């Protein structure tokens, strides 16, 4: 996240950190995700597409730091890794960029609630906040586009949703943005999601609940003027989510 | 009653 503040998992208890094992010994961060129900985390298919080997990923809940442990964190293996079959990537956009990971611990259980682990709500079919709503994004992604490392502390920031009309202006993303995407930016193009934030949540209040309105998907640069962050529009995938969970 | 019921989506504690 470019801008924002550092936070702790208590402020985003549904955030999931996904890592990959290289049996040479290292475990590297891949993407973020969000806990939907005790056994399911949702992220982005582009995070897994290149290495769909579920056995090589580890999912952690209750984590405030990237490589050090947080007291209360829970570690899970991926029992099922569902990627969207119509996932496509083009010159910028990723279409149908949503993925589901069914998690299981070594004891064979799913997540348990704690002050650091909570689920986030799903919107109702095709229901979104209106553009102008301020939503927050969280993640361990880059703080500057030129960095090659990720922060160790979790960060969060606020962005506002903008209209498709505005995001589809030729000088923004044109028709790269579809109705199955949402665009969010900071009025001053100062804070935004960046590399490493993929898979994470765009949370907005909807009907009184903190709802998972988007999944960090793609963007040109990070915090670039007229280059919003594009998120998968969760509200438009509810049938898909329900069919697999 | 079973742990799961304690999840309240959207709540921070
Ligand atoms: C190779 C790679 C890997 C990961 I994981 C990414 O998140 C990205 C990436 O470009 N993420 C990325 C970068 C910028 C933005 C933005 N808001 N402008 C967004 Cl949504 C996502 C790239």
């Amino acid at each position: 996240i470019i801008g924002g503040e550092f936070t702790t998992i208590e402020n985003q208890p549904w955030f999931a950190a996904i890592y990959r094992r290289h049996r040479g010994g290292s475990v590297t961060y891949v993407c973020g995700g969000s806990l939907m129900s005790p056994c399911w985390v949702i992220s982005a298919t582009h995070c897994f597409i290149d290495y769909p080997k579920k056995e090589d990923y580890i999912v952690y809940l209750g984590r405030s730091r990237l490589n050090s442990n947080t007291q209360g964190e829970m570690k899970f293996e991926v029992e099922n890794l569902i990627l969207h079959k119509d996932y496509s990537a083009d010159t910028l956009a990723h279409h149908n960029d949503i993925a589901l990971l069914k998690i299981r611990s070594k004891e064979g259980r799913c997540a348990q609630p704690s002050r650091t682990i909570q689920t986030i709500c799903l919107p109702s079919m095709y229901n979104d906040p209106q553009f102008g709503t301020s939503c927050e994004i969280t993640g361990f992604g880059k703080e500057a586009s030129t960095d090659y490392l990720y922060p160790e502390q979790l960060k969060m920031t606020v962005v506002k949703l903008i209209s498709h009309r505005e995001c589809q202006q030729p000088h923004y993303y044109g028709s790269e943005v579809t109705t199955k995407m949402l665009c969010a930016a900071d009025p001053q193009w100062k804070t935004d999601s960046c590399q490493g934030d993929s898979g994470g949540p765009l949370v907005c209040s909807l009907q009184g609940r903190m709802t998972l309105t988007g999944i960090v998907s793609w963007g040109r640069g990070c915090a670039l003027k007229d280059k919003p962050g594009v998120y998968t529009r969760v509200s438009h995938f509810l049938p898909w989510i329900r069919s697999h969970t | 009653p079973p742990e799961e019921l304690k999840f309240q989506c959207g709540q921070k504690t």
